[PDB]
Formats: structure tokens, C-alpha cells, sequence
């Protein structure tokens, strides 16, 4: 992030507040579904979110903090190169989460009776784990093969499988936009209880959300860098501004996905 | 007409009797209670919650060992919990679901339970076997129960909706007597200290002290101008306390034959769940459904503490013949025990 | 409630020999196993004990490695897998039906035992042999090696009695409580590593040998075993 | 610490969470349909349909889902006492006689039974499935007899079809939130097989609306 | 038919008239009384140190 320094300085302080609000939503949440309140199926999902936002956030106040030691105090703070791995594997899982959710949400209204009854009790369990371990092994293969871990990768299986880190966010997109359609479709052609404008300003709230806050960093970080084959000219402008689109969705995920769902009870 | 007449004689005992009590009423129980210093706040915080229910407790009992005690809820569950060690010692699956009372035995060889099922079922704790098993269903009391309560391992009196209280005999099965004359549904039952005599409060706003060996109403109370769903003697054997949905706690004394003093406020409109006093009846202690409970000082009608630690209708409480606990039951799942 | 053993007999050592138990009569998933032994001469030494629900197993120092006590639940069965016998594991073997919760009487029903015959804190009962005269009062002690009271109030001394030809049986659970069965005559009283079991206006069927156990922690040890005689 | 007996006491409380939690997950995945309705109002014929002393329990399975329903109405005292003990209820089977309009003021008497547990609290978003019962009856009654003497203000034809829908229109508007619960209006015939696939069908409403509460998305 | 119960509740009242009542400031002084003789020994009306409570 010292590239150019001086024309990132605002966004830097947009990721200082923005992640420490997030932190503090994401470990509020934390405590409260993992310790405090009594977990149905669907809280093992936000759970796993809050944590893969948790990870995200606390990184970015890292590689903020890295940035506003150099350029204020001027100590070169060399944290190392596999926080930006896990970084990485936070992001993938908080995304595959959000998926996951809208997917869930789908199978709910789809087959009513199957996610009533025949439904596995801890399938959320068995989905939240295999998704994080695709997430962190992906995470360090591309940090194996790209010189994140352990300072050695060739660049010809680094784009090779940047690319395919961006197949999987383009298919966790259409996964998520599907399973909002299908959704909304099966909503809005047959309902008869449901409240459908709190329901249609929520559901395209989320798929918003996911295609002009998460989505962009991803594009860019695993897309942009090697086809659009600039280096100086354009990483300072897009790449901060895409730290502040996906630390803005890992901040207002848990207000999303939690406190409008738990707490309309307050007011 | 006759039965005009009678019931102009019946208005004229009433009027006696109105005026008779009102003969002996020279000063209140604020009057004899307003040099007495207050008890301050009382802060009682969660020692102890009690989480495996996973409906709404409408009832739970103390044992007398003062740490066992019996919850029911709606799940078809009365739990055996030891309150020392937070620990599960019993989980009795209910033959209804509809469960509105609980009781366990002074002796601890027994639960009974009963609801809309019209049947207080009486469950042996102690057997060879190892399980615990229905011992006894006392069927034939048309309506609900609302409240039965053991006087010995063979005696239990229960209330119910029926407008009746009734006394069984739990080894012939048979109830013994039947206590008549409400007019309303009987919801709530506590007996005396000697359990020679008991109190039902129901819903035509008038407790009634019965008497458990000829059978029939000693004194009746009326004040309240709504149904009294909650019911405590004091511990003297003297006084009791009356709890109902006009939102006020009232206390009334046998011998003087009516009301002492009215423990109400104005912020407080809901209705009143239970009640129960503490071991030297100083603090009365009463659950309410706006989500919390009150301790309110029993002899100048201060309002000394609030319990407020559930999310749900209070629905049952208890204090311990110790004194060193008082469990509070409610409609979120969660027993809370205070200290 | 029955338990019933079998599976015993001659091993030539060096040999294996499954013991089982049926169960009759109680709600054998809900209790806890313990197999205890007793050698032809000695007393009861305790050799397994397997959870409700098989979540906790332990051993005998003597014995772990070579035994495995397994429990199946729908046939109401207990199994104790023996396997390399010596000759100290020549035994009559006793299975021990113990529930565990407030207020419980464990090892309150023992079984009527099978005979094998191959080809910590320590209990001191100190007097072996006492002469009793029927209509008498007689104190019994026995000697423990680490404080028996625990910080929750339970002094875990457990006083069985061994009638002759036959089973032992649960006199007193917690040096103070009387088990069901057992008449007020019998009496317990003690401080920690000092107990004694009081047996006043003594009549016959008393006379047996008396046991004293401790449940404060595993393995669980018996007294020698004092005797009385008429 | 935890002595060998408290170790052992614990695993014993764990092991009854496990049952606990066990039977807690059997029985919320199960429907409760609280049914309701005046006396001789065909009820009878409705616990005979789906399947074939104070509260009824009568358990069913239709299209891998599992119902109890349960008859209070045998037990009379004051309904308020109890009523909150059925809060949570999947849905309220109303059940309506057509044919008890003539008789006695009975149809005045279940619209205020309906009224009463229609606009409860503890019922403010419950879904209620109204049978209308006896529609036989009421056509071959409603010829000689007319729905006049029930409903004064009542003015059509008096043929089945027309009275039949002022009926429901008189059911349907007791309600006072239109907006925040569902009233299923259903008429059974003498004998007909198609009660609990409308009692399944309403029920798949209130599922998918539980299942999105579920899911956080109300 | 009715006056049968019109009569036992009569009854009821009249057996309720008859009862030795003593006044109210008698009652409120028993019951004072009561409660200053085992003020010592409530836990909850004053605080219990943490050295026998057992919670
Ligand atoms: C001007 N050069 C100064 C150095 C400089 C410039 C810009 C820059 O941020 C983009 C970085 C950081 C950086 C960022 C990524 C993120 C995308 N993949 C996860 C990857 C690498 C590895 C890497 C990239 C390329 C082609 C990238 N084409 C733009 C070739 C070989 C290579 O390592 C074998 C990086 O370098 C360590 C460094
Ligand atoms: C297998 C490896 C990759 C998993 C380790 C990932 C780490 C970072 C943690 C963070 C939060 C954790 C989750 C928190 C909540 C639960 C709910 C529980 O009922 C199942 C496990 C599950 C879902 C945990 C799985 C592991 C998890 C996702």
C-alpha cells in the first residue's frame, strides 16, 4: 500500500472506522449466538460469517495499521506475508457463506416439508466446515503457489489458480443470485402469509450488498491484476476503494443478518 | 316470594357481617408499620440458571431439603433438578403435555403434576427399578387443575376450574373430600404451615379458607375486583396473601377477617402470576407478567426490589424453606434462581 | 431386579474367558456396571466399571491392558472380555448394578456371582475376627489412608455385609445412610480416615463379614474384611 | 473439584440433555392444530376425516408431516384461564355448523366464539381454518327456511351458493387485522377425503412462513 | 330447586357471622411481631456472606 501513499490516505481512514465498527458487530454476534442465545440451524451460518468477518476485518485493521505506521510514525512494521492468506481464506469463506444462506433460504421455501422434518440436524455443521476447508485450502494453495507462503511460486500456476479462485466467486455469485431468484419466484407467484416488501427490499438488499461491496475486491484481486496488465497507473485508485467496498460488507453483515433478525424487538 | 326474601337475609348476613368487621378495623397495618425502618433495596442477583426446558415452565416446586426441585413445562417434561450443582437428577415425560401445576412431596418420594389432561398424575421417585413410574392418576375431578399440593405421601388437595378443591386419598385413589363453593375457577391453593387448613383463590375475585378435617369454608375475602390467579400463606399461619390480574397483591389476616394493606403501583397494570413470601414473610415476593418480579416490603407496601432477569411472563416462583433462594420460573424456558 | 452371571469355569492359563451378566427386572441402561471380584479366601477387590451409556470406563491397575467390561443395552447384557489369565484371577466374580445422581444409593444390588478357576488409598480393617454374643451392641472401624470427606459435604464410605453363602449386600451408602432393606439397628458414623459401623441389639443373620469401600476416587478399594462369629 | 460421584452425576445430566434435546427436535418438527368451534358443530365428523377426559389428542400423518390435534372443548370453565397455553399453536381448525343458524341463535353464538378467539392475543397472527360444516344440511334446509332469522340485513337469493358466501363474508370480516393472519373458509360435504389436503395445504403456509422466520427473513 | 341453595349459602353466611373476630391492631401487631422475631434468620432480607451460601 506504499505505492503511492498520499492518494490513498482517506480510504485508509474509512477502513479504520468502517472494520472497527464491523469488529465490534462481528464479536457481538459472535458472543452472543456462540455463548448467549440458543442456536436454531441457521445460527451455525451466521455464525461461521461472523467469524470469516471477524478474520477479515481484524486483518484489515492489520494491514492498516501497517500503512498508518509507516506513513505517520515512520516504522517499517514487517508483518508478515501469510496474514494476507487467511485474509484471503476469511474472505472466500465469508462469501460462501453468504451463498450458503441465500441457499438455505431458497431450500426453505422450495421443499417446506423436507427442511421441516427430513432435514439432518447438523448438515449446517457439515456445510459450514467443508465450505471453510475448500476456503482455506484454496487460500494457501494460492499462497503456495504465488510466493504468500514461504516466499517461492511460479506465475504460471499463480494466475492459473487465481483464476480459478475467481471461477469459484463468479459461481458463488450465480449460486447466490440463482437462489434469490428462485426464491423470489416462488415467493412472488405463490404466497399467501408473508409480508413481501420487507422480504423483496431484504433479499435485494443482500444481492446487492454481495455484487457492489464483496464481489469487487475479489474481481480485482484475482481478475484485474493479471488481464488488465497495469501495475502503477490504476492499483491506486481501485485497490483501496475495493478494501472500503469489502470491508463495508463484512462491517454490515451481522446488521444485516442478525440485528434486523433478531432485534426488531427492541424497536 | 321465598326466594326473595332469602336472599334479602342473605344481603342482610352480608351487611352484618360487613359492619361486624368494619367494628373491629381502629387502625391500619401502615398505621402500626410507619415507624418501622424499611429493608432498603434489595438486590438479589442470578446465582443459578436452569436451562433444558424448551417450553413455557408454567410451574415449578421447592423440595424441603431446599435444593431439589420439580419444573414442568410444555414439552411433556417435568425435570428433577438439583439446584446446588445446576445438575439434571430426574426428567419425567408427562402423559399430557398440558401441564399447569406441579408439586413435590415433603417427604421427596413423590412429584405430582396436573393440567387440562383434569388429572393430577403422582409419580414415585424412589424405586427399585430405577426409573421413576406414575404411581397414582386421581381421575375424576372435571376441569382443569390448577394447583395440587401434597400434604402428606397419601393425602394431596387439588384445585381446579371446576369452581371445587378437593382432598384424595392417593392409595385408594378416591378423593376424600370436596371443598364447594366458589363460584369461579379455582386457580391457586396453599395450605398452612400445620396443614390442618388451606386458602383457594379463584376467579370470582374471593379466597376462601377452607378446613381440611370437617370439610367445609371457614372465612371468606373478598377485595380484589379481579380474578385471583396467585395464593401464599404467611408463615406465622395467620395472614396470606393474595395475588390476581387487577394488578395489586393484597393481604388479609384470619382472625381479624379482612384486608390489611394493598400492595400496588401505578406503573404496575399487569396481572400477577404467583406470589410468595420470604421465610420471615418480611418481603413479599411477587411474579408479574410484564417480565419481571417485585419484592415488595410486606408490612409497609414499598416496592424494595425488582427481579428482573427473563424475557417471558413470570409464571411460577418459589422461596426455600431455608430462605437462601428464591427460583423464578417463566414462559422463556429458563428457571433463575436468586440469592 | 436380577442379575444373574455367567460364563465361568476352569481356564488353563495363559487362556481367555468372556464373563457375562443378564440383567432382569430394572432400567439397566440407566445404572452403571461395576464387575467386583472376590478370591477364595481374600476379600473383594474391584476389578471394572463401565458407565451408563458407556461414556466413562475404567480398570483395576492389576488388570488393565488384559480385561475389557463392554455393556450392550438391548439385551440387558454386561460382558467382561479376559484375556491372558493368571492364577491370582482365580475369583468368584460379582456384577454390581450403582446409579449415580442427588441422593442415589449406588452399589446398592449385587449379583449372585461366577467362579473362575485358572490352573490409591488403601482400607484397614484392623481387626479380623471379632467374638459376638447375639442381643450385644458391636462397633466395627476400619482405618482409611486419605481424607474420605469431600469439599461437597460426602464422606464416600460404603459399608457392605457378606452374609455366608451367599452375595454381599449394601448395608450403609455415605458412612450415614441407610439403604433400603437394611433396618435402623445398623448405624454409621465417622470422621475423615475414621469410620465405624454400630450394630446395636445384634440378631442372627448379622453374623457374615463386614466390608468397608471407599467411592472418593478410582480404583476403588475394599477393606480386608472384618468377621463376625457366634 | 468433582468427586468419582459427581462426575458421574454430570454425566448422568448429560445424557438426560441428550434425550431432552432428542425429544424437544421430535416434537418441533410436528404440527398442532388447536381445534375449536361450538358444540354440535360437526367436529365429530372432522376427527373422523382426518384419520379415518379434558383436552382430546388425536395424531395423524399426511404427506410425511405429523399432526395432533387437539379437541379442548370437552372441558368447560372460563376460556381465558387456558387459552394461552395453545399459543404457538400451527394453526386453529374453526369448525362452523351452516345448518345451526335456525336453531337456538347458535350461528350468533359461534360468530362470537369466533370473534372471541379470532381477535385474541395470544392468536394474533395464528392462521385459522374454518370449516363450514353441514352444507347438505343447509341445502336442503335453506328452501323452506330462510337466512333471514339468522341475518336480518341479509339480502339474495336463497339458493346454496349466494347464502353460502354472505356466511363467510359475515365469518371473514370479524376479524379486526386483515392483514396480519390468514382464514382459510373450506365447506365439507357429508363425506369427503379433501378436509386434510386442505388442512395440509394451509399448513404449508404457515410452514414456509415459520421456515423464513427461521432463516432470519421473516 | 334453587332456594335449596339459596338456603345452603344461608347457611354458609350464617355460620360465616358467628366467628370471634379480634380487631386489626391486635392482627397487625402478631404480625409485626412475626416478622422482628425472625428478621436474624432470613438470608434474603439481609445479605448472606459467601461462606454458607451455597450458590
Ligand atoms: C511494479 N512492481 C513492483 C512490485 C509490486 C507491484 C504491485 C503489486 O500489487 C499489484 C505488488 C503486490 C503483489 C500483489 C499480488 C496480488 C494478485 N495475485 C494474488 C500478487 C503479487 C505476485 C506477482 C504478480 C505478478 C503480476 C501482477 N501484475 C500487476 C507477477 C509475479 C508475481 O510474483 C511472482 C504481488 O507481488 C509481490 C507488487
Ligand atoms: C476444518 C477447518 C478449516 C475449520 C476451521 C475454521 C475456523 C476458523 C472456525 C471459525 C468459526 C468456527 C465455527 C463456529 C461455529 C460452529 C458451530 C458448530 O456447531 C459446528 C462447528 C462450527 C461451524 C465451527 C467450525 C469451524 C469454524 C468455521
Amino acid at each position: 500500500l506504499l505505492l503511492c501513499g498520499k492518494e490513498t490516505l482517506i480510504p485508509v481512514f474509512l477502513i479504520l472506522f468502517i472494520a472497527l465498527v464491523g469488529l465490534v458487530g462481528n464479536g457481538f454476534v459472535l458472543w452472543l449466538l456462540g455463548f448467549r442465545m440458543r442456536r436454531n440451524a441457521f445460527s451455525v451460518y451466521v455464525l461461521s460469517l461472523a467469524g470469516a468477518d471477524f478474520l477479515f476485518l481484524c486483518f484489515q485493521i492489520i494491514n492498516c495499521l501497517v500503512y498508518l505506521s509507516n506513513f505517520f510514525c515512520s516504522i517499517s512494521i514487517n508483518f508478515p506475508s501469510f496474514f494476507t492468506t487467511v485474509m484471503t481464506c476469511a474472505y472466500l469463506a465469508g462469501l460462501s457463506m453468504l451463498s450458503t444462506v441465500s441457499t438455505e433460504r431458497c431450500l426453505s421455501v422450495l421443499w417446506p416439508i423436507w427442511y421441516r422434518c427430513r432435514r439432518p440436524r447438523h448438515l449446517s455443521a457439515v456445510v459450514c466446515v467443508l465450505l471453510w476447508a475448500l476456503s482455506l485450502l484454496l487460500s494457501i494453495l494460492e499462497g503456495k503457489f504465488c510466493g504468500f507462503l514461504f516466499s517461492d511460486g511460479d506465475s504460471g500456476w499463480c494466475q492459473t489458480f487465481d483464476f480459478i479462485t475467481a471461477a469459484w466467486l463468479i459461481f458463488l455469485f450465480m449460486v447466490l443470485c440463482g437462489s434469490s431468484l428462485a426464491l423470489l419466484v416462488r415467493i412472488l407467484c405463490g404466497s399467501r402469509g408473508l409480508p413481501l416488501t420487507r422480504l423483496y427490499l431484504t433479499i435485494l438488499l443482500t444481492v446487492l450488498v454481495f455484487l457492489l461491496c464483496g464481489l469487487p475486491f475479489g474481481i480485482q484481486w484475482f481478475l484485474i491484476l493479471w488481464i488488465w496488465k497495469d501495475s502503477d497507473v490504476l492499483f491506486c485508485h481501485i485497490h483501496p476503494v475495493s478494501v472500503v467496498l469489502s470491508s463495508l460488507n463484512s462491517s454490515a453483515n451481522p446488521i444485516i443478518y442478525f440485528f434486523v433478525g433478531s432485534f426488531r424487538k427492541q424497536w | 316470594s321465598e326466594l326473595d326474601q332469602l336472599r334479602q337475609e342473605a344481603e342482610q348476613l352480608k351487611n352484618q357481617i360487613r359492619d361486624a368487621r368494619k367494628a373491629c378495623a381502629d387502625a391500619t397495618l401502615s398505621q402500626i408499620t410507619n415507624n418501622i425502618d424499611p429493608v432498603g433495596r434489595i438486590q438479589m442477583r442470578t446465582r443459578r440458571t436452569l436451562r433444558g426446558h424448551l417450553a413455557k415452565i408454567y410451574a415449578m416446586h421447592w423440595g424441603t431439603d431446599s435444593r431439589l426441585l420439580v419444573s414442568a413445562s410444555q414439552d411433556g417434561k417435568l425435570i428433577i433438578w438439583d439446584s446446588y450443582t445446576t445438575n439434571k437428577v430426574h426428567a419425567i415425560p408427562l402423559r399430557s403435555s398440558w401441564v399447569m401445576t406441579c408439586a413435590y412431596a415433603p417427604s421427596g418420594n413423590y412429584v405430582a403434576c396436573g393440567g387440562l389432561d383434569n388429572i393430577c398424575s403422582i409419580y414415585n421417585l424412589k424405586t427399585r427399578e430405577g426409573n421413576v413410574r406414575v404411581s397414582r392418576e386421581l381421575a375424576g375431578h372435571t376441569g382443569y387443575l390448577s394447583c395440587c399440593r401434597f400434604l402428606d405421601d397419601n393425602q394431596i388437595v387439588t384445585s381446579s376450574g371446576d369452581t371445587t378443591c378437593a382432598l384424595w386419598d392417593i392409595e385408594t385413589g378416591q378423593q376424600t373430600t370436596t371443598f364447594t363453593g366458589h363460584t369461579g375457577d379455582v386457580m391457586s391453593l396453599s395450605l398452612a404451615p400445620d396443614t390442618r387448613l388451606f386458602v383457594s383463590g379463584a376467579c370470582d375475585a374471593s379466597a376462601k379458607l377452607w378446613d381440611v378435617r370437617e370439610g367445609m369454608c371457614r372465612q371468606t375475602f373478598t377485595g380484589h375486583e379481579s380474578d385471583i390467579n396467585a395464593i401464599c400463606f404467611f408463615p406465622n399461619g395467620n395472614a396470606f396473601a393474595t395475588g390476581s390480574d387487577d394488578a395489586t397483591c393484597r393481604l388479609f389476616d384470619l382472625r381479624a377477617d379482612q384486608e390489611l394493606m394493598t400492595y400496588s403501583h401505578d406503573n404496575i397494570i399487569c396481572g400477577i402470576t404467583s406470589v410468595s413470601f420470604s421465610k420471615s414473610g418480611r418481603l413479599l415476593l411477587a411474579g408479574y407478567d410484564d417480565f419481571n418480579c417485585n419484592v415488595w416490603d410486606a408490612l409497609k407496601a414499598d416496592r424494595a426490589g425488582v427481579l428482573a432477569g427473563h424475557d417471558n411472563r413470570v409464571s411460577c416462583l418459589g422461596v426455600t424453606d431455608d430462605g437462601m433462594a428464591v427460583a423464578t420460573g417463566s414462559w422463556d424456558s429458563f428457571l433463575k434462581i436468586w440469592n | 431386579v436380577q442379575l444373574v452371571e455367567s460364563g465361568g469355569g476352569l481356564v488353563q492359563p495363559g487362556g481367555s474367558r468372556k464373563l457375562s451378566c443378564s440383567a432382569s427386572g430394572f432400567a439397566f441402561s440407566s445404572f452403571g456396571m461395576h464387575w467386583v471380584r472376590q478370591a477364595p479366601e481374600k476379600g473383594l477387590e474391584w476389578v471394572a466399571y463401565i458407565s451408563s451409556g458407556s461414556g466413562t470406563i475404567y480398570y483395576a491397575d492389576t488388570v488393565k491392558g488384559r480385561f475389557t467390561i463392554s455393556r450392550d443395552d438391548p439385551k440387558n447384557t454386561l460382558f467382561l472380555q479376559m484375556t491372558s489369565l493368571r492364577s491370582e484371577d482365580t475369583a468368584m466374580y460379582y456384577c454390581v448394578r450403582s446409579i449415580y445422581y442427588y441422593g442415589s444409593s449406588p452399589f446398592d444390588f449385587w449379583g449372585q456371582g461366577t467362579t473362575l478357576t485358572v490352573s490409591d488409598i488403601v482400607m484397614t480393617q484392623a481387626t479380623s475376627s471379632v467374638p459376638v454374643t447375639p442381643g450385644e451392641s458391636v462397633s466395627i472401624s476400619c482405618r482409611s489412608s486419605k481424607s474420605l470427606l469431600h469439599s461437597n459435604g460426602n464422606t464416600y464410605l460404603y459399608w457392605f455385609l457378606q452374609r455366608p453363602g451367599q452375595s454381599p449386600q449394601l448395608l450403609i451408602y455415605r458412612m450415614s445412610n441407610l439403604a433400603s432393606g437394611v433396618p435402623d439397628r445398623f448405624s454409621g458414623s465417622g470422621s475423615g480416615t475414621a469410620f465405624t459401623l454400630t450394630i446395636s441389639r445384634l440378631e442372627a443373620e448379622d453374623v457374615g463379614v463386614y466390608y468397608c469401600m471407599q467411592h472418593l476416587e478410582y480404583p476403588l478399594t475394599f477393606g480386608a474384611g472384618t468377621k463376625l462369629e457366634l | 473439584t468433582l468427586s468419582a460421584e459427581d462426575k458421574a452425576a454430570v454425566e448422568r445430566s448429560k445424557m438426560i440433555d441428550r434425550n431432552l434435546r432428542e425429544d424437544g427436535e421430535k416434537a418441533a418438527r410436528e404440527v398442532k392444530l388447536l381445534l375449536l368451534g361450538a358444540g354440535e358443530s360437526g367436529k365429530s365428523t372432522i376427527v373422523k376425516q382426518m384419520k379415518i377426559t379434558g383436552i382430546v389428542e388425536t395424531h395423524f400423518t399426511f404427506k410425511d408431516l405429523h399432526f395432533k390435534m387437539f379437541d379442548v372443548g370437552g372441558q368447560r370453565s372460563e376460556r381465558k384461564k387456558w387459552i394461552h397455553c395453545f399459543e404457538g399453536v400451527t394453526a386453529i381448525i374453526f369448525c362452523v355448523a351452516l345448518s345451526d343458524y335456525d336453531l337456538v341463535n347458535r350461528m350468533h353464538e359461534s360468530m362470537k366464539l369466533f370473534d372471541s378467539i379470532c381477535n385474541n392475543k395470544w392468536f394474533t397472527d395464528t392462521s385459522i381454518i374454518l370449516f363450514l360444516n353441514k352444507k347438505d344440511l343447509f341445502e336442503e334446509k335453506i328452501k323452506k327456511s330462510p337466512l333471514t332469522i339468522c341475518y336480518p340485513e341479509y339480502a339474495g337469493s336463497n339458493t346454496y351458493e349466494e347464502a353460502a358466501a354472505y356466511i363467510q363474508c359475515q365469518f371473514e370480516d370479524l376479524n379486526k387485522r386483515k392483514d396480519t393472519k390468514e382464514i382459510y373458509t373450506h365447506f365439507t360435504c357429508a363425506t369427503d377425503t379433501k378436509n386434510v389436503q386442505f388442512v395440509f395445504d394451509a399448513v404449508t403456509d404457515v410452514i414456509i412462513k415459520n421456515n423464513l422466520k427461521d432463516c432470519g427473513l421473516f | 330447586a334453587s332456594i335449596a341453595q339459596a338456603r345452603k349459602l344461608v347457611e354458609q353466611l350464617k355460620m360465616e357471622a358467628n366467628i370471634d373476630r379480634i380487631k386489626v391492631s391486635k392482627a397487625a401487631a402478631d404480625l409485626m411481631a412475626y416478622c422482628e422475631a425472625h428478621a436474624k434468620e432470613d438470608p434474603l432480607l439481609t445479605p448472606v456472606p459467601a461462606s454458607e451460601n451455597p450458590f
